[PDB]
């Protein structure tokens, strides 16, 4: 009706001033400052461990806070916890549900969470005096499939879903805190800064949206992508973040200038990104691709710097320890892959 | 020499127990046969699933039939993009497809002239040239045939086949509206339709999943021995 | 007389 | 007293000899390298089974460089092995291919076998192949030692090969020299049995189980496997029966001269036609190769 | 988590006895298993060991050859039989229960204890103090010392501590010389390097008293201190 | 209806418009910044010697 139109005269004039204020505070781009920077070489890294054991596609993994532990899954119906330093399985939780696509570790390393096409988010107690791993916890009320999950404590858990929606839990009563709504399409990943008050969120909509955890609104909208985010991490600073999308490009988007900051897309690549993380300084980029092989970016620079080709199916997961002494990679081929570089 | 500690040994030994657990399991969960039942919202999938056998996630039925082990994923409730999620299937033995034949007549609740049975043609014809399953067989089960026998007196084909050019009797009707959910596999070579006709009693359904299944499990263990 | 052609 | 010439064959007949081991050869390295590198060419496709046709078309290249070259001109132009030790070598190498083709073949129907009767019972990984493997060139090995031993090249002199160039160098036989004549004869009755006789006993009970138990485009997989035993079976008699023929019947001067004129040259371009088969067979009716 | 011992009772020396150990509450299988005697007003001592899933069988050396220890998973059973028992062999016989992987804490719970009674290069781990005078209040540091360097090349210093309060069975205080055990207070702190440990109670308290006892987990001949006593 | 979810969409706009932005020049420079300080400090951006690598073969 009328109403409706003029509604949406001001959303498209609204837009429009939210553009203008972009370009306006955009005078000169990041790569052109940093061209007078050194290059970093030729990032070699090698394949220090392999972990076996996964049956499976392997969909998830995550770094414990120590830099030694990870947990993973496979769709198996099995979630392993592994010693990177050893290989050795230090747990293998079997899952409810096999469906599952991803899965966490908490900061203190006593739970680990996973969900999947069951809609539920289910918290695992690692430290039982049974001895065992059981269910602390089993979060109901996305009414799509769980796509992410990232522990802010032992007793609070964001996830993100299919139903366009991500929400904030309290495990100790389970029921949804905080549910943040906006996302016109499936939320595929979300990345929570390092001081936990805020978080990222990449949808299908081929737009990320920064949240304030306390509040619940969506503080910041960023487009330019062409496809889904499958993909997004948080710059180490906090005051930036990283997109990999179905369009074959990485983007580095800022939260202060609200804006777009560099591409990263070479020619001779085709497929989708479905993961990427950081390094522990930030110069570096990795992500995962589905042409089986991880591509390292200068972050600073959008040059490639590095591959880390290692896997027989599409890699999935990611991961940059906490100390940045090792990234690894799963992979599809039911593999993860523990890298490091050579002096 | 080993250089390993009393723990560090007893730790490798305790990774060593959960291989072989790991290993049995998955001895388990590949002497199985995995089933992905699709088909439209008032298809008759839930009639299906009560004869074979909280949240709107994924539905698992597990059943046996014939010393063989099944296990069929219902997923008509996950209303998100399905290309987000249908690769987790790639592995299933068959695709389950159930379309209802009394729908050439309903429309769907939107209206908009596109009919039911125009919208389930559609889902077969994303699922069967899906990327993700090239060499997977479809058992397409046609539902209602009793209902959809008593319906066609009065209303026949001609309002969702224009090109319709047969009598309105039920076996031609039938065996046209098959055919043309056939032609929709631009993959004849690598994947086989399986079509049966659900009859009311459960053994003739559930013996014709049996032969599907077994004449793809022999299928697909021929094309590993370079035979086929 | 032990003349024979080679074998396989 | 002797007065040969080095050349055997009159001209037309040589000449086709010499063509119909050019379509030999020719179809054994142009099949051969194309299977080697589209196994290679995939790191995914790796499969155990693919290892066995690896194994397989090594072999097949092994008798392509080895046993067609010596063995032709071991009755087409010279009618004599050059050297003492090359002899030697030549029997070594070519005996090692043949049983690796002829083992390799058993070890792909007894993993066509697994992978057909028992899919997940016996799950056959990459060290079941390094250990088929293994254990087959240690049985070709094995099986030739005492035959490694016996080839000796015997002093033939008083016969001489003047051909229009007067050619001079005395000949010789490159006979098994046994301790006694004896060891000969069984030698080659548990050569018959090892290669001939248990090896085609597996792959007809083996493909007749499988047969059977597919036959309850079903029927063109046992067509295949029928042609492949009658193959097996068909291209590879004549040869061990004309060996035999001369080792326990030893003929008669007549017979004798006709089979090493004429019988052995065909019965053993039959043999190595397996070889130049084995590719166009193994790798185009795999069809995974074709869909790779 | 419990575990309950029975079997024992007065044996004739040269004769067989065989105690077992039912476990409830946890789960047994994952669980590896000691038995650790403590003969009359002496120390503790490790006797066997029986992995998780039976793949390995560790035994002291006074025991070899005469001591069979099996466990029964379906039935959560936990047996030592002994055979031609000594005089040597009059002591309290401990369940210890002790799960192995990075991170874990070996050696947490213990059964109460069965007692028998006989009627007639190992490292060597010193408690030089016997018995330490204290007050409630103060803090009380325990001395340790190990003849060979407990610092393993991992990092990890395999050095335990035990309390066992008077009447009562050991309980795990800190494992790995700086880890404090579940449901154990801040005021157990532990330290040392390589070959010299102490553990400090800061603030001590009444129940509190008993015999602290060191242990190593280096070597699986594992060898307990003499046991340092503190009196109120 | 759709009313309210347009009244939700030029609100969320509203918000948005309304925060305040620094220049890209200084985020970049920032970005920089912290790129560079933090150097020396990155095992995978200038690798550790095998003696400081608890992954090493």
């Amino acid at each position: 009706q009328s109403e409706l139109d003029q509604l949406r005269q001001e959303a498209e004039q609204l837009k429009n001033q939210i553009r203008d204020a972009r370009k306006a505070c955009a005078d000169a781009t990041l790569s052109q400052i940093t061209n007078n920077i050194d290059p970093v070489g030729r990032i070699q890294m090698r394949t220090r461990r392999t972990l076996r054991g996964h049956l499976a596609k392997i969909y998830a993994m995550h770094w414990g806070t120590d830099s030694r532990l990870l947990v993973s899954a496979s769709q198996d119906g099995k979630l392993i916890i592994w010693d990177s330093y050893t290989t050795n399985k230090v747990h293998a939780i079997p899952l409810r549900s096999s469906w599952v696509m991803t899965c966490a570790y908490a900061p203190s390393g006593n739970y680990v969470a996973c969900g999947g096409l069951d809609n539920i988010c289910s918290i695992y107690n690692l430290k039982t005096r049974e001895g065992n791993v059981r269910v602390s916890r089993e979060l109901a009320g996305h009414t799509g499939y769980l796509s992410c999950c990232r522990f802010l404590d032992d007793n609070q858990i964001v996830t993100s879903s299919g139903d366009t929606t991500c929400a904030l839990w309290d495990i100790e009563t389970g029921q949804q805190t905080t549910t943040f709504t906006g996302h016109t399409g499936d939320v595929m990943s979300l990345s929570l800064a390092p001081d936990t008050r805020l978080f990222v969120s990449g949808a299908c909509d081929a737009s990320a949206k920064l949240w304030d955890v306390r509040e619940g609104m969506c503080r910041q909208t960023f487009t330019g992508h062409e496809s889904d985010i499958n993909a997004i991490c948080f710059f180490p600073n906090g005051n930036a973040f990283a997109t990999g999308s179905d369009d074959a490009t990485c983007r580095l988007f800022d939260l202060r200038a609200d804006q777009e900051l560099m591409t990263y897309s070479h020619d001779n690549i085709i497929c989708g990104i479905t993961s990427v993380s950081f390094s522990k300084s930030g110069r570096l980029l990795l992500a995962g691709y589905d042409d089986f092989n991880c591509n390292v970016w200068d972050a600073l620079k959008a040059d490639r710097a590095g591959v880390l080709a290692g896997h027989d199916n599409r890699v999935s997961c990611l991961g940059v320890t906490d100390d940045g002494m090792a990234v690894a990679t799963g992979s599809w081929d039911s593999f993860l892959k523990i890298w490091n570089g050579s002096s | 020499g080993c250089t390993l500690s009393a723990e560090d040994k007893a730790a490798v030994e305790r990774s060593k127990m959960i291989d072989r657990n790991l290993r049995e399991d998955g001895e388990k969960a590949a002497r199985e046969v995995k089933l992905l039942l699709l088909g439209a919202g008032e298809s008759g999938k839930s009639t299906i699933v009560k004869q074979m056998k909280k949240t709107t996630g994924i539905v698992e039925t597990h059943f046996t039939f014939k010393d063989l082990h099944f296990k069929m994923f219902d997923v008509g409730a996950q209303r998100s993009e399905r290309k987000k999620w249908i690769h987790c299937f790639e592995g299933v033995t068959a695709i389950i497809f159930c379309v209802a034949l009394s729908d050439y007549d309903l429309v769907l609740a939107e209206d908009e002239e596109m009919n039911r049975m125009h919208e389930s043609m559609k889902l077969f014809d994303s699922i069967c040239n899906n990327k993700w399953f090239t060499d997977t067989s479809i058992i397409l089960f046609l539902n209602k045939k009793d209902l959809f026998e008593e319906k066609i007196k009065k209303s026949p084909l001609t309002i969702c086949y224009p090109e319709y050019a047969g009598s309105n009797t039920y076996e031609e009707a039938a065996a046209y509206i098959q055919c043309q959910f056939e032609d929709l596999n631009k993959r004849k070579d690598t994947k086989e339709i399986y079509t049966h006709f659900t009859c009311s009693t459960d053994t003739k359904n559930v013996q014709f999943v049996f032969d599907a299944v077994t004449d793809v499990i022999i299928k697909n263990n021929l094309k590993d021995c370079g035979l086929f | 007389v032990p003349n024979l052609p080679q074998r396989f | 007293l002797t007065f040969s010439s080095y050349y055997q064959h009159t001209s037309p007949v040589a000449a086709m000899f010499i063509v119909a081991y050019a379509l030999i050869f020719l179809l054994c390295m142009v099949g051969n390298t194309l299977v080697c590198f589209i196994v290679l060419k995939n790191r995914h496709m790796h499969t155990v089974t693919n290892m066995f046709i690896l194994n397989l078309a090594v072999s097949d290249l092994l008798v392509g460089i080895f046993c067609m070259p010596t063995t032709l001109v071991d009755n087409l132009i010279t009618g004599w092995p050059f050297d003492n030790a090359t002899c030697k070598m030549s029997g070594l190498v070519q005996g090692m291919s043949v049983s690796a083709s002829v083992f390799t073949l058993v070890a792909i129907a007894v993993e066509r076998f697994r992978c057909i009767v028992h899919p997940f019972r016996e799950k056959l990984t990459l060290r079941k192949a390094l250990v088929t493997i293994a254990v087959i060139w240690a049985l070709a090995l094995l099986i030739m030692c005492p035959s490694a031993v016996t080839l000796t090249v015997t002093r033939e002199e008083h016969h001489f090969m003047v051909d229009a160039r007067n050619r001079s160098y005395p000949l010789y036989s490159c006979w098994e020299a046994w301790p006694e004549k004896g060891m000969r004869r069984v030698y080659t009755t548990v050569l018959f049995s090892h290669i001939y006789l248990a090896p085609l006993a597996l792959i007809v009970v083996m493909y007749a189980r499988i047969a059977r138990k597919l036959c309850q485009r079903r029927a063109r997989v046992v067509h295949m496997l029928v042609m492949v035993a009658l193959f097996f079976t068909l291209s590879w008699l004549p040869l061990w029966a004309l060996l035999l023929l001369i080792d326990y019947g030893q003929l008669s001067a007549p017979q004798l001269h006709l089979v090493t004129v004429y019988a052995f040259p065909f019965a053993h371009w039959l043999a190595f036609f397996n070889s130049s088969a084995n590719p166009i067979i193994y790798g185009y009716f795999n069809e995974n190769f074709r869909r790779g | 988590v419990q575990l309950v011992e029975s079997g024992g009772g007065l044996v004739q020396p040269g004769g067989s006895r065989k105690l077992s150990c039912s476990a409830s509450g946890f789960a047994f299988s994952s669980f590896g298993m000691h038995w650790v005697r403590q003969a009359p007003e002496k120390g503790l001592e490790w006797v066997a060991y029986i992995s998780s899933g039976s793949g390995t069988i560790y035994y002291a050396d006074t025991v070899k050859g005469r001591f069979t220890i099996s466990r029964d998973d379906p039935k959560n059973t936990l047996f030592l039989q002994m055979t031609s028992l000594r005089s040597e062999d009059t002591a309290m016989y401990y369940c210890v229960r002790s799960i192995y992987y990075y991170g874990s804490s070996p050696f947490d719970f213990w059964g109460q204890g069965t007692t028998l009674t006989v009627s007639a290069a190992d490292i060597v781990m010193t408690q030089a103090t016997s018995s330490v005078p204290v007050t409630p209040g103060e803090s009380v540091s325990i001395s340790c010392r190990s003849s060979k360097s407990l610092l393993h090349s991992n990092g990890n210093t395999y050095l335990y501590w035990f309390l066992q309060r008077p009447g009562q069975s050991p309980q795990l205080l800190i494992y790995r010389m700086s880890n404090l055990a579940s449901g154990v207070p801040d005021r157990f702190s532990g330290s040392g390097s390589g070959t010299a440990f102490t553990l400090t109670i800061s603030r001590l308290e009444a129940e509190d008293v008993g015999v602290y006892y060191c242990m190593q987990h280096l070597e699986y001949p594992l060898t307990f201190g003499a046991g340092t006593k503190l009196e109120l | 209806a759709s009313i309210a979810q347009a009244r939700k969409l030029v609100e969320q706009l509203k918000m948005e418009a309304n925060i305040d932005r620094i220049k890209v020049s200084k985020a970049a420079a920032d970005l920089m910044a912290y790129c560079e300080a933090h150097a020396k400090e990155d095992p995978l951006l200038t690798p550790v010697p095998a003696s400081e690598n608890p992954f090493r073969e």
